[PDB]
RNA sequence: UUAGGCGGCCACAGCGGUGGGGUUGCCUCCCGUACCCAUCCCGAACACGGAAGAUAAGCCCACCAGCGUUCCAGGGAGUACUGGAGUGCGCGAGCCUCUGGGAAAUCCGGUUCGCCGCCACC
RNA sequence: AGUGCAAGAGCAAAAGAUGACUUGACAGUGUUCUUCCCAACGAGGAACGCUGACGCGAAAGCGUGGUCUAGCGAACCAAUU
RNA sequence: CCUGUCAAACUCCAAACUUACAGACGCUGUUUGACGCGGGGAUUCCGGUGCGCGGGGU
């Protein structure tokens, strides 16, 4: 019972937002695979009329490549309460973002009769302390 | 839902498991559909016709009953998905049936999976429907020599439940050898 | 202008302001008399005028019978009296005038009118048992402004 | 009327109500209708295509064979016949 | 069974109106028919409302009336026991007034003009401005009602 | 259908909630990347391969009406409106009688937490 | 929300967004409705076929321009294939 | 929450009523041939009034 349910992290966005790149270099050192461009949409008067136009860069890392990030990323960061979504997802900081959730969300993410999951199965900011908590490191 | 406004989308839609959009262009063919629809462990191969109160299925076949004949094997293969879709071919040919159409439903088109290992088997046992030859995988990964190669990097049994160790591609030729053939309870 | 040019129900509804301009600023200063923060329900007397015919009261009329008929009730219960009257109608016909002779006489927007149904509470006053008579005489002095004949009917009150 | 386009004064029959809103059942656009069958015309707002003028909806024809997919329906406007062109998913059988 | 009765003429009533009366055989003023009571025929009648007088009569009046005023398909024969006998399913003129009202059979299927060519009202009627229950004579009658008028018709 | 597939009608089926159910069975979550295939970055998804584990998800089963919806009884209402007729009333805007139809809001009590078709299957 | 532009209407595993490929905005010839309700009348328009040649897709299928209703022009003469 | 009002270019609702097709009754047609088809000849394309429903206008 504990078991299908105690948490696991999803996936790990690292995350440049600039506004014209130099940048990607860093990101696919630091994390260990390849990065991926970011647009945007709707005119801007800071010099950002272009639509479609190279603005940040990410990568999501997920299982061993996010783990492994993690061990050397948090202990980088103070961890407060606030931080944390209504999710159970934090976002510290170039910024990480953390997604965490329980061993059954594939049922919402695949194409064939998905469902959107119960509130009861979603975790919980304070579900999510408690895990991540129990793993190197302190909470508020 | 929110209001008397609102507006609740379709049963079939709600639950993700029929895209309409599609539905529709199948049907505009006339003739009856080829239902591949896979599971983890199971794949089912129907033949679909239009009723007035629903569809109508001719003919179909499940990977659990492919054992019926023979099979020892694991059945969420793709020797396994061929075979499947030969016999709902070889039992549609006795119904009648003649042709059909390839609905796979919510899956990808992706080129040699099962699905389309569904098709070349209906297709096989005597049914014409339009196909395209090399969207299909190579008549080898059908037979399942890519499993077997799989096991080639052993170290550890592939397989739990002893089928066999080094498994056998060759269980596929017979048991496509045994329906191929005139006799056979259907 | 005379009434007799907008009093009947003639037209059509006149009122989609997304299809209207210029329409002229309403001169009725305000619908909540007396003592506003009070409840209705915490005063022993309710006397409505009622509109005995179905007609368009202008916006000019409204006004001039609600002041005359408030100011009254100022007079006789004070600038603070324990009372709250009630004008539940909003002019929401707008009005026109071709003010070429037939021809493109569709008129120009010069006001706005209340349409009420025979029958129909135009006012609606709140007081005390004591205060009734002067209530129905705000009310004699506000029928006397619109073009209706009317009823002062009183809808809560067994003290006669 | 302002205009005179087929379009014209359709601002109701040609427009569903909320709850009818989306994309159309394929069922009845792909339903079989036989020569002599008596068909319902009325447009389905949702579907584009396969439509008749909107001066028609209502009528009650007979289906005489068909064009493609579409079906050939005859009907009696007033007094003159006319021939119209309409797929299954704007028909409906009588009774 | 209803006995319909023309009290109004043709002139600026509306078409559908007169051409009702004419599908219920009656074409002139003082025109009467028996018209028998089904949904179709009571939609006919209810149309007819404002032109007509109708209710249902009493034996006794139904055969005052038809040995006076019924005539055969064709001719001046008078309609009396004997002609009944000879010519229709009834041995007298009661037998056919029954079967009339019990809805059994037609006029015209005895041989028998659907209408009775009434004389006009002896002392006049009750005015052709008013329905029944204001003091007219248009619409609905009572048994009784109706028998005064058809009476008055002799 | 002791959990399945394809549907019809497309909320009576929505929203929210409670309780129950899975040793070689089913559906799943699940485990895993040599292959077919896959990610503008990620075996996440898609695709392929597979069972150590699980019934917590989903799903199936049973049930709750608070919201939304369907229908029904009574009330509002034969009121509002209305097809036909009138040497009926009103200065008039307008109303009334007779005849044939007949709401909406809202109140209240019930109903509804889907129904049906085909195939497969302890 | 977006969908070029009035207004009204259509659309959500799309008719919208993104990406990639592509040129069916193709040739020929019709049926039908519209233009012109009923009820005759041209140009124009649309829906729906067929023949030919193609694009895309695994395939059903979709593409006779733009989601629908505006964006149009006789005879004579000239140029052009 | 409470409280006060509206809509030709609003609609969660919603008539009476108009209308397509069909059956039934009615009426009508098969010597008065209806329904329909083809042909000859027109006149006509200043209308008006009542009632109902309207739109403009004091
Ligand atoms: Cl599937
Ligand atoms: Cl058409
Ligand atoms: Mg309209
Ligand atoms: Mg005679
Ligand atoms: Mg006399
Ligand atoms: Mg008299
Ligand atoms: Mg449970
Ligand atoms: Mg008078
Ligand atoms: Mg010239
Ligand atoms: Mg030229
Ligand atoms: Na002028
Ligand atoms: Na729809
Ligand atoms: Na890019
Ligand atoms: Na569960
Ligand atoms: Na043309
Ligand atoms: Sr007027
Ligand atoms: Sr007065
Ligand atoms: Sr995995
Ligand atoms: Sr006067
Ligand atoms: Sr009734
Ligand atoms: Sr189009
Ligand atoms: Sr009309």
């Amino acid at each position: 019972f504990h078991e299908m349910r105690e948490p696991r992290i999803e996936k790990v966005v690292v995350h440049m937002g600039i506004g014209h790149a130099n940048a990607e270099d860093i990101l696919g050192e630091i994390t260990g695979q390849m990065p991926v461009r970011t647009k945007a949409k709707r005119t801007v008067g800071e010099f950002d009329i272009r639509e479609g136009d190279p603005i940040g860069a990410k990568v999501t890392l997920r299982d061993e490549m996010a783990e492994e990030f993690l061990q050397t990323a948090l202990p980088l960061a103070e961890l407060a309460t606030s931080q944390f979504d209504d999710t159970g997802n934090f976002s510290f900081g170039l910024d990480v973002t953390v997604n965490l959730v329980r061993p059954g969300y594939r049922v919402a993410k695949r194409d064939k009769a998905s469902r959107s999951i119960p509130t009861k199965h979603r975790l919980n900011p304070a579900d999510a302390v408690a895990f991540i908590e129990s793993t190197y490191d302190v909470e508020v | 839902a929110t209001g008397p406004r609102y507006k609740v989308p379709m049963r079939r839609r709600r639950e993700a498991r029929t895209d309409y959009h599609q539905r529709l262009r199948l049907l505009k063919s006339g003739k009856p559909r080829l239902v591949a629809r896979k599971s983890n462990k199971h794949v089912r191969a129907q033949l679909v016709t239009l009723g007035p109160n629903g569809d109508d299925t001719l003919a179909s076949a499940h990977s659990s009953d492919l054992a019926e004949y023979g099979w020892e094997a694991p059945t969420g293969n793709m020797p396994s998905a061929y075979l499947t879709g030969l016999l709902a071919g070889l039992r549609a040919q006795e119904a009648g049936v003649e042709e059909a159409v390839l609905d796979i439903g919510l899956n990808s088109p992706t080129p040699g999976s099962k699905v389309f290992a569904i098709q070349e088997g209906a297709i096989d046992a005597g049914l014409d429907i339009p196909h395209n030859d090399d969207v299909l995988a190579d008549w080898q990964r059908t037979r399942g020599a890519h499993i077997a190669e799989y096991d080639e990097q052993l170290e550890e049994p592939l397989y739990s439940g002893d089928f066999d160790a080094a498994d056998l591609p060759e269980h596929f030729d017979e048991l496509r050898e045994t329906l191929l053939d005139g006799d056979i309870e259907l | 202008k005379p009434a007799s040019m907008y009093r009947d129900i003639d037209k059509p509804a006149y009122t989609r302001r997304e299809y209207i301009t210029g329409i002229p600023g309403s001169k009725i200063a305000q619908h909540k008399m007396g003592r506003k923060q009070k409840d209705a329900d915490d005063y022993p007397v309710q006397i409505s005028l009622i509109v005995e015919e179905t007609v368009q009261l202008r916006h000019g009329s409204l006004e001039a019978s609600r002041l005359s008929a408030n100011r009254h009730l100022i007079k006789e219960l004070g600038e603070e009296g324990d009372y709250k009257m009630t004008l539940r109608k909003f002019p929401h016909q707008v009005l026109r005038e071709n003010k070429d002779g037939m021809r493109a006489a569709f008129g120009k927007i010069v006001g706005t009118a209340a349409r009420v149904q025979a029958g129909e509470q135009l006012f609606t006053a709140y007081c005390n048992v004591e205060d009734a008579e002067h209530v129905k005489e705000a009310f004699r002095r506000a029928y006397n402004k619109i073009t209706p004949s009317c009823r002062i009917k009183v809808e809560r009150g067994e003290e006669l | 009327p302002s205009s005179n386009g087929p379009l014209e004064g359709t601002r109701g029959k040609l427009k569903n109500k909320p709850r009818d809103r989306g994309t159309s059942p394929p069922q009845r656009a792909v339903e079989e209708f036989d020569d002599g069958e008596k068909v319902h015309l009325k447009i389905d707002p949702s579907v584009p295509n396969g439509r008749f003028h909107p001066r028609f909806d209502g009528q009650t024809g007979t289906v005489e064979g068909k064009q493609g997919d579409a079906y050939k329906v005859d009907i009696v406007d007033g007094g003159k016949e006319k021939t119209i062109i309409v797929t299954a998913a704007h028909l409906r059988r009588q009774e | 069974m209803h006995a319909l009765v023309q009290l109004r003429g043709e002139v600026n009533m509306h078409t559908d109106i007169q051409d009702t009366l004419e599908m219920l055989n009656i074409h002139h003023v003082n025109h009467c028919t028996l018209v028998p009571e089904t949904d179709a025929y009571r939609g006919m009648v209810a149309k007819v409302n404002d032109f007509v007088a109708f209710g249902e009569p009493s034996q006794e009046t139904l055969e005052t009336v038809l040995a006076t005023r019924a005539e055969p398909l064709e001719g001046d024969a008078d309609v009396d026991d004997e002609w009944v006998a000879e010519h229709t399913d009834y041995d007298d003129i009661s037998g056919l007034a029954f079967a009339l009202l019990s809805e059994e059979t037609t006029l015209r299927e005895q041989g028998l003009s659907p209408t009775l060519r009434l004389h006009p009202p002896r002392g006049g009627h009750d005015g052709v401005k008013h329905p029944v229950k204001e003091g007219g004579q248009l619409g609905k009658h009572d048994t009784e009602g109706i028998d005064d008028l058809l009476e008055a018709m002799r």
